[PDB]
RNA sequence: AGCUGCUCCCUAGCAUGCUACUACCG
RNA sequence: GCGGUAGUAGCAUGCUAGGGAGCAG
């Protein structure tokens, strides 16, 4: 504070007090001027020291308001993200096989573990070594889960394409050896 | 118990979440409306609404955590690397994760070598390192759940062991709390699957008001929400080259489990002088107090400790359900009888047989405990106490009563048989008497699957309390593991404390006017922590310094060891701290011109600061 | 003498790792096996065998200037 | 913190009081010196404290920013410090088998696969010129990594098998010199 | 990339309390 | 001369909050 009502009173009080001190009139003049400048600094104390809690509290409030606004924007952002994800993953399951197996239930309830088994259009097989490959995904087509699948594309642990003519018993020690087969459901 | 046996006949594809088609805004969803448990049967949700106009924040939160939409929109998976059930692949590629080696702190190693360390024939050598793993480590570690097998229990014996175990938990208090009374430490950690794509736990605690959380908690007492758990490889120092994993649980589960269990957990962690010692610090004389409390006034006392092989993968489901019920027995005035059942069902569907996200694929968990949920260390303690009580009962009931010389013990045996196999309801007087007998002749100190026992040796040599072979038999027929006596220990002299407890050794030293018990670690662990780090965190000592202060606090009690190569660790750490301080000051003055005005730091290379941390006058 | 060889093995695997070697599964698996076997050895005559084997991996690549780093 | 203005006041009145305690004077002029010193030890005992705390505040801020600078600059040079440290440690190790392969790689003879440890298994090494062949190859034996191997086949850069007898000083400029020797451990 | 417990260091805030100096009054 | 209230400076205990780090299960 520099331009509040107490300042003018205090300043003029001490100016007149010290002008009269330069005059040097009495002994009660000193007492009176010092009492005035004791009670006028008792005005510049409340008005210049406790006036400053108001500003600090207002700044507390302003920072809290800023924080609340930011926290309110983040919620809308994450809500939009979640509902976009839900709607984008919805656009793949609304097929005609799902409707079939749901209309074959007696209440509309089915176990979840059978939904990929009877409706998924693509299958992925992970093979550790050659004997397991020879027992499961042999040739161009194979049978699994009461269905028949046809192979397209084989990769290795480095994600590099392997041809079906390289997977032999002699060339086995030269392959990165988890193999990942991708197959499509045959009609 | 009967459901466990009968569920082994039916196909494994008939268990798990039950799904249904609902119409939001006129478009069809596929959401979970129930569950089929192997132990609990068929459960149906109570609030299911078709034809909803739009979804609120908490409905979106519940629908995003459901595995139904994630599994129904993925590919079919046939994984021949493991024997567990595989559900779906969430992407077009398989992910292979590795573990890096550690970083070498060469300056500290040079300093230690220049002071006579790591010489040939020395008794202190490096044995703790950072071990590296290749891309096949995560699935090969997840494959260890093949050690979990369906186990049927002796029901009449378990129904008595549960009453004794529940009496071990009588001094505490619990119940439900509101969302504005929950305390969360470290709001900057992972939030699980779905939710680790958009933010950390802080975002989800900030976006939800105190009423949304209460509404979700009230929802969980009438419905079941299944979730997904993620598996993460750990990066830390060790002595074995085995890979370690942790389970990250979804925020939708932790948020509600806290409101269910936190009051009781904080009640347990604030009690001194009980059997469970979670929350008691070893500083300012805590180790001595714990040891004197466990010594009690047993008569011909010996000390004993044992082992649990594959503890978290082999624990049967009946014991986990029992632990949950024992913990929930505190909700007798806040919850009704249906609310408690639905809370148990939620816990089983989220941390007992949930779906696991490994690599980029979903699998089915056969059972066991997940080490990343909000009640692990206390359920483990309940399990420990249950196994000890079972061992004591089996030891007492398999002894020829015609040879027991004391009348009191023979009568106790007669009444124990009557209470198991001839009475149908609880008998509280005999439970009181058996609890008193156990507390007098068999004293325990328990942390989460770690234990020390002080027992009467004359009684154990006659078959009246549990020995170390009773534990082996009980584990064999109730845990499906073989426990070898090369990982258990016994101690016939009490002036030396336990051989091991929480990786610490015990030593009795003169401190002031009296003799006290102090714990000390393995020196190679401290030296390995000093030598191998994860970049910046060391390899430049002047930037942290406080790391070595903490490591010297941990290693101070080695100065009171008879072996002289053990106190050299503490003195080496003090000398290195002084060297680091001098180097930082020299840099600072040679490059600006600046001096720290007053140090108040010479206390860090004088031993009074570290000695004051082990004296019984708390100044924390 | 054993401590030195173990520390050198740790630094060597760090150098191999930051040269993008884990992009070849077989090579990374062999390197990890050798590094883990050196750290568990008890006699200092097989540790040097495995160190020769593990350093040959770095010597067979072309991402390091041997003449420059070995100025002595 | 004596370089502050108010010090000149605090000494001044204090000096007066010194004269007072030397004089043995009346009661009122000592009230003077107990009314104009307690205003000096108050107008100065406030300036000489906040500034003293400000000095340490500046020091701690400077140390924090220096810590940040050095940590930022340390993790931008890992790929060179690590290689320098590795070769320093290898030089200090002082092993014959390691020195052999390091010096051979320095000259130009480098392997093409992992060096095998079993007495079985195949080794393939590159040879850039004739001097290394002369001081490394002798008849049908190969000295490498402080071990002895027997030769099985020699080739040149165009993948064309070359018999051993023709490799010599005069026929040297007739072959694609990056030879590739295949051998097996004794 | 997890759930807990314990400990060390630095900063800021408030309350309380102690002590000292100026002013008013009784 | 003492008591009270209003001021200014220093010290002490604990309570909350933010950041960095270490150990154990
Ligand atoms: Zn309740």
């Amino acid at each position: 504070f520099s331009s509040l009502p107490s300042y003018a009173a205090f300043a003029t009080a001490q100016e007149a007090y010290e002008q009269a001190v330069a005059n040097g009139d009495s002994e009660v003049v000193l007492k009176k001027l010092k009492k005035s400048l004791n009670v006028a600094k008792s005005e510049f104390d409340r008005d210049a020291a406790m006036q400053r809690k108001l500003e600090k509290m207002a700044d507390q409030a302003m920072t809290q308001m800023y924080k609340q606004a930011r926290s309110e924007d983040k919620r809308a952002k994450v809500t939009s993200a979640m509902q976009t994800m839900l709607f984008t993953m919805l656009r793949k399951l609304d097929n005609d096989a799902l409707n079939n197996i749901i209309n074959n239930a007696r209440d509309g309830c089915v176990p979840l573990n059978i939904i990929p088994l009877t409706t998924a259009a693509k299958l992925m097989v992970v093979i550790p070594d050659y004997n397991t490959y020879k027992n499961t995904c042999d040739g161009t087509t194979f049978t699994y889960a009461s269905a028949l699948w046809e192979i397209q594309q084989v990769v290795d642990a480095d994600s590099k394409i392997v041809q079906l003519s390289e997977i032999s018993m002699d060339n086995s020690p030269n392959l990165a050896w988890p193999l990942i087969v991708t197959a499509l459901r045959a009609n | 118990n009967f459901n466990v046996l009968f569920s082994t006949v039916f196909p494994p594809t008939s268990f798990g979440p039950l799904v249904r088609k609902i119409f939001v805004d006129g478009v069809p969803f596929v959401v979970s409306t129930g569950y089929h448990f192997r132990e609990l049967g068929v459960v149906h949700n109570q609030d299911v609404n078709l034809h909803s106009s739009r979804l609120s924040f908490k409905e979106l939160l519940v629908y995003a955590a459901d595995p139904a939409m994630h599994a129904a929109s993925g590919n079919l998976l046939l994984d021949k690397r493991t024997t567990c059930f595989s559900v779906a692949a969430l992407t077009n590629n398989v992910a292979f994760q590795t573990v890096k080696p550690g970083n070498f702190n060469k300056d500290f190693y040079d300093f230690a070598v220049s002071k006579g360390f790591f010489k040939e024939g020395s008794s202190v050598e490096l044995k703790h390192f950072f071990f590296a793993q290749d891309g096949n480590a995560a699935i090969s570690d997840y494959d260890y759940y093949r050690y979990n097998l369906p186990t049927m229990c002796d029901i009449r014996q378990l129904l008595f062991v549960v009453e004794v175990v529940d009496k071990y938990f009588d001094c505490y208090d619990g119940g439900c709390i509101n969302a504005n009374q929950v305390i969360v430490n470290n709001l900057d950690k992972s939030a699980g699957f779905p939710f680790n794509k958009w933010g950390k736990a802080r975002l989800y605690y900030d976006s939800m008001s105190y009423e949304d959380q209460d509404a979700l908690f009230a929802y969980t007492k009438r419905n079941v929400i299944p979730t997904i758990t993620q598996m993460n490889l750990k990066y830390a120092i060790s002595a074995k080259n085995r890979a370690r994993t942790v389970a990250g649980v979804s925020i939708c589960s932790t948020m509600t489990n806290r409101q269910f269990h936190q009051k009781l957990l904080k009640s347990i962690a604030a009690t001194r002088g009980a059997t469970v010692v979670i929350g008691t610090s070893k500083f300012y004389g805590g180790w001595h107090n714990m040891l004197k409390t466990v010594y009690s006034d047993v008569e011909n006392p010996h000390l004993m400790g044992w082992d649990y092989p594959k503890c978290d993968r082999a624990m049967p489901n009946m014991l986990r359900i029992m632990a949950s019920l024992v913990l929930a027995r505190k909700h007798t005035t806040c919850c009704s009888l249906s609310h408690r059942f639905y809370r148990l069902a939620n816990e089983c569907a989220q941390v007992l047989s949930e779906m696991v996200m490994c690599g980029g694929s979903l699998y089915v968990k056969p059972g066991g405990t997940s080490s990343g949920d909000a009640t692990t260390a206390y359920a483990n303690s309940v399990f420990n106490i249950c196994q000890a009580v079972t061992a004591n009962v089996n030891a007492l009931l398999s002894t020829d009563g015609n040879k027991i010389a004391d009348k009191y013990v023979r009568n106790l045996q007669h009444r124990l048989y009557e209470c198991l196999y001839r009475n149908r309801d609880v008998d509280t007087d005999f439970v009181n008497e058996f609890y008193a007998y156990l507390r007098k002749h068999f004293s325990m100190m328990i942390l989460s699957d770690d234990a020390v026992v002080c027992f009467n040796s004359t009684y154990a040599s006659q078959g009246l309390v549990a020995s170390i072979k009773n534990f082996k038999s009980v584990l064999y027929y109730q845990n499906n593991v073989f426990m070898s006596e090369a990982k258990c220990w016994t101690e016939t002299d009490l002036t030396k404390g336990p051989h091991e407890f929480c990786s610490q050794h015990t030593m009795l030293v003169k401190q002031g006017d009296d003799y006290v018990y102090l714990p000390y670690p393995d020196p190679s662990r401290i030296l390995g922590a000093g030598c191998f780090v994860d970049d910046i965190v060391k390899t430049d000592g002047t930037l942290m310094i406080e790391r070595f202060v903490s490591l010297a606090i941990d290693a101070y009690p080695l100065t009171k060891h008879p072996n002289q190569e053990y106190a050299d660790v503490f003195h080496l750490y003090l000398q290195y701290i002084r060297k680091l301080h001098d180097e930082l000051t020299g840099h600072m003055l040679d490059m600006y011109s600046v001096m720290l005005t007053n140090d108040n730091t010479s206390r860090y290379w004088e031993p009074e600061f570290y000695e004051a941390m082990y004296t019984p006058h708390t100044v924390l | 003498k054993m401590s030195d060889v173990k520390c050198t093995s740790v630094v060597l695997l760090s150098v191999l790792q930051q040269l993008r070697v884990e992009s070849s599964s077989k090579l990374w698996a062999q390197c990890v096996q050798l590094h883990n076997d050196i750290l568990l050895a008890k006699d200092t005559t097989e540790a040097f065998e495995k160190m020769v084997s593990l350093l040959s991996v770095l010597l067979s690549m072309q991402g390091a200037v041997d003449i420059n780093k070995l100025c002595e």
